[PDB]
RNA sequence: GGAUAGUGGCCUACCAUGGUUUCAACGGGUAACGGGGAAUAAGGGUUCGAUUCCGGAGAGGGAGCCUGAGAAACGGCUACCACAUCCAAGGAAGGCAGCAGGCGCGCAAAUUACCCAAUCCUAAUUCAGGGAGGUAGUGACAAUAAAUAACGAUACAGGGCCCAUUCGGGUCUUGUAAUUGGAAUGAGUACAAUGUAAAUACCUUAACGAGGAACAACUGGAGGGCAAGUCUGGUGCCAGCAGCCG
């Protein structure tokens, strides 16, 4: 066999045009070249997003497990988009409260669902300028109301 | 978001103004007279928020009650097949609710000691007083659920999903 | 006991600056620090310079006391030492006086307030006195 | 804008985190030669690996031609002075097999312990940090100083401080005052 | 409850006044000795956190 | 020919019909300033380069120009738009993508500090100036170096054992005790002198400065992936953890 690809000492172009135009089936490269991050992906292709807790939701999870997950619909500040953020740890949406500024994070999965929370791609971090883990563990205290 | 942050930026301007949140989920602005509040809400929409303020006067409230104990007689069924539940409603005396408001009686109090106070001081059956779980809605507030009856095997699981419901 | 064992490395004689410029390796056997006024005494007697003409700086001891590596100059004369050396070194020794002056920002404010006007300030003061009636 | 003073994240982690036998083997090293961190080990391993990396990139070329011969020799010269490499082995291909254990036994940490002075190893690290030990006539409070083999003999207790015998140990100034009171 | 029920519903046991485990090198000095120097007893295989001998 | 300092379709007249293109012209995109470089790191590579150097641009936009060797300057001007100042309403003044500061934006970033002493630069110039530049402050951006006890003794246990009629001295070496004891140490302060433009801080020390209550290590984790709880109380498909498995 010749093994598909050309092998000439002067091929090059038919390699370099081929590898431009196969790469395009590499999903890493496609998002980078087409700015899905910027044009979509609620956060503007950004680590985080401050966004106002529009309501404390309970989201009934996917199968095997069964639990209502205690989330928060957010309104991302910059974009004006609305997303749904998870609130980690026992209760702690109690600590989130209502109509707070809430800083969000990606859940981990480069978009996508983290585990069983269907349609939630974000974790709360800072509620009105603290940190949920600092509240939950109570090493730090909330700045009053 | 531009409102909320401006709203906070107003509350610090004038010594009087309090920018609290209603219990039915509505922003509120306090104002010593009513002139002052038209000045604040002129200043807030410009300057501080810099955004047009859609105004209303309040919400507010309100709590219902139950008034008269019916002791009768509605019965359940959720979906089919299912079980059943039952119904009644009180209300318990306002002396009890006052303590649940004040935080003398608590959700995180001793089951036996709280129940003995309920039966003696506030008019209750001591067994029924132990058999209450919740002080809805949810942790605090003067609504209750009580378990009377005898028999029926697996009440303990649904007892919690009754409380939760 | 200690004896402040001074040494004087790298003596580069300099007619252009009218000085012997050099490093001062120094010691403290059980003493801690050498100090500068004590050094210029020890440089006066050694070089026949007198405290006035000696000018030493840098030092910063090694570590574990031990040693200190200055940068000693010895001028040809006191008048020679005055007209070459930067003012701050003459202040250190007590030869020259500390130059009492206004703050930096005040000098710049005074520069610009002066830039704002034009010509002599006697004209604007007489006009300002006339505006008291107005 | 003088210039960016360059630096290195010199000392670099391994490419897994939990090779059980490495986790022990690193403990063994930090216990034998008394090292507060894994860092102290990786420090040596990298510092060493840099040398190895040279040796490989010299041994790729023919020793007889220039760099191979010169940089290799200078690389060896450097090691024999630092005293890791033996005087039996000065053959570049031996540098390749140097190991972390040989580097650590050359530190001022250890060359305290190997010349007596301390007893029980760690004590040296404590003595070193506690401003005794002078390799030249100059105190060293880095444990991981790397001793120059030439200078090994000159390791003694400091001119200043105790053990050399200038001033005894800072509870004497307590009890000399207390005994004078009685 | 249906919001952080467990966090409340546990009896809080209080941090016991137990001595300072030493920091930096002296911590290593423990772990070196609690593996290499002391050498724990082994019926078949080595074990780094034992159990009180029971089911 | 015209212009320009000058070459030129740079501009103008008259003439010819060329010019580029699948060896991607042209067009579009760029969350593109180029390069030096950066990270990664067998080899080949990928991605990044706003950012300490070198080019290039820009000084709210887009124009136009004065002076000048050098400007299509903007810490020059003219205008129009966009934004806004100061008013006695006739009219004036503007351009932080210098430094500092503030708003705004935002996940996101410092003090309206002290200095020309350095580094250099400029002029009529040894003599003046310089938010160019340095000096601190703030600073877990990075990076480098490393304290969080050490040596005893007595008191209770592990290990070698002169010998193992049963012991045991324990002659030798190690670990545990709110025993206790002598010997240091900068973390700090502070005359001093260093340091320094002046100071700080650093290096150096007069004088004080350790005894568990102090002069206190957190972070994460503890079924697997993957290092390590089948401990004690709760919890009881919930609440929760869980990158994935679960
Ligand atoms: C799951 C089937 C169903 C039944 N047995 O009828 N329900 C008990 C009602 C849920
Ligand atoms: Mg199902
Ligand atoms: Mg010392
Ligand atoms: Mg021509
Ligand atoms: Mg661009
Ligand atoms: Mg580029
Ligand atoms: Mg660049
Ligand atoms: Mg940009
Ligand atoms: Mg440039
Ligand atoms: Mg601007
Ligand atoms: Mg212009
Ligand atoms: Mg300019
Ligand atoms: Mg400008
Ligand atoms: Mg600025
Ligand atoms: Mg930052
Ligand atoms: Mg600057
Ligand atoms: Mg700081
Ligand atoms: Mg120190
Ligand atoms: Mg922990
Ligand atoms: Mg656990
Ligand atoms: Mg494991
Ligand atoms: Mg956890």
């Amino acid at each position: 066999m010749g093994k598909g690809k050309p092998r000439g000492l002067n091929s090059a172009r038919k390699l370099r045009v081929h590898r431009r135009n196969n790469r395009w089936a590499e999903t890493t490269y496609k998002k980078r070249l087409l700015g899905t991050a910027f044009k979509s992906s609620p956060f503007g292709g950004s680590s985080h997003a401050k966004g106002i807790v529009l309501e404390k939701i309970g989201i009934e999870s996917k199968q095997p497990n069964s639990a209502i997950r205690k989330c928060v619909r957010v309104q991302l500040i910059k974009n004006g988009k609305k997303v749904t953020a998870f609130v980690p740890n026992d209760g702690c949406l109690n600590f989130v409260d209502e109509n707070d500024e809430v800083l969000l994070a990606g859940f981990g999965r480069k978009g996508k669902a983290k585990g069983d929370i269907p349609g939630v791609r974000f974790k709360v971090v800072k509620v009105s300028g603290v940190s949920l883990l600092a509240l939950w563990k109570e090493k730090k205290e909330k700045p009053r109301s | 978001p531009k409102l909320v942050e401006g709203l906070k930026r107003l509350s610090k301007s004038d010594p009087c103004v309090l920018t609290y949140m209603s219990e039915s989920g509505e922003h509120i602005v306090a104002g010593t007279g009513e002139l002052h509040l038209e000045i604040c809400l002129q200043d807030l929409e410009h300057d501080h928020a810099g955004v047009p303020l859609k105004i209303s006067p309040p919400v507010v409230a309100y709590r219902e009650t139950v008034e008269s104990e019916s002791s009768q007689t509605a019965l359940s069924k959720s979906p089919n097949k299912h079980n059943r539940i039952y119904l009644k409603a009180e209300p318990i005396d306002e002396e009890v609710s006052l303590a649940i408001e004040n935080g003398i009686i608590n959700p995180r109090d001793d089951f036996k000691a709280r129940a003995r106070i309920m039966a003696d001081d506030y008019g209750w059956d001591v067994t029924d007083a132990r058999k209450i779980w919740c002080f809805g809605p949810d942790g605090n507030g003067p609504n209750l659920v009580i378990d009377q009856t005898k028999a029926v095997q697996y009440l303990h699981e649904i007892k919690d999903s009754v409380v939760a419901a | 006991s200690d004896a402040i064992t001074i040494r004087t490395r790298k003596v580069i004689s300099n007619p252009l600056l009218a000085r012997k410029q050099f490093v001062v390796d120094v010691l403290h056997p059980n003493r801690a620090n050498v100090s500068k006024d004590e050094l210029r005494e020890k440089l006066a007697e050694a070089y026949k310079a007198e405290k006035d003409a000696v000018s030493v700086f840098g030092f910063r001891t090694q570590y574990g006391g031990g040693k200190s590596t200055g940068f000693g100059l010895v001028y040809n004369s006191v008048a020679d030492a005055k007209k070459f050396e930067p003012a701050y070194r003459l202040v250190r020794y007590g030869l020259a006086e500390k130059v009492e002056k206004a703050s930096r920002q005040q000098r710049k404010q005074r520069k610009n307030r002066g830039k704002k006007i034009f010509g002599t300030g006697k004209s604007i003061a007489k006009k300002a006195a006339r505006r008291n009636a107005d | 804008p003088r210039a960016p003073r360059t630096y290195s994240k010199t000392y670099s982690t391994p490419k897994r985190p939990y090779e059980s036998a490495r986790l022990d083997a690193e403990l063994k090293l930090a216990g034998e030669y008394g090292l507060k961190n894994k860092r102290e080990i990786y420090r040596i391993s990298f510092q060493l690996s840099k040398i190895r990396r040279a040796a490989r990139d010299l041994l790729t070329r023919d020793e007889k031609d220039p760099k191979r011969l010169f940089e290799g020799n200078a690389l060896i010269r450097r090691l024999v002075r630092i005293g890791v490499l033996s005087e039996d082995k000065k053959k570049l291909d031996y540098v390749l097999a140097l190991k972390v254990e040989d580097f650590l036994e050359r530190r001022l940490q250890t060359q305290v312990y190997k010349l007596g002075l301390a007893k029980s190893v760690h004590h040296a690290r404590v003595l070193i940090s506690q401003r005794h030990i002078a390799v030249g006539k100059q105190i060293v409070n880095i444990p991981s100083f790397m001793v120059r083999l030439e200078s090994e003999k000159h390791i003694d207790f400091a001119r200043t401080s105790p053990f050399g015998g200038a001033r005894p140990g800072r509870v004497a100034r307590k009890r000399a005052a207390a005994a004078g009171g009685e | 409850a249906r919001a952080g029920k467990v966090k409340s519903q546990t009896p809080k046991v209080e941090k016991q006044e137990k001595p300072k485990q030493p920091k930096g090198r002296a911590y290593k000095r423990l772990l070196y000795t609690r593996r290499f120097v002391n050498v724990t007893l082994t019926n078949g295989k080595r074990k780094m956190n034992p159990s009180p001998s029971s089911q």
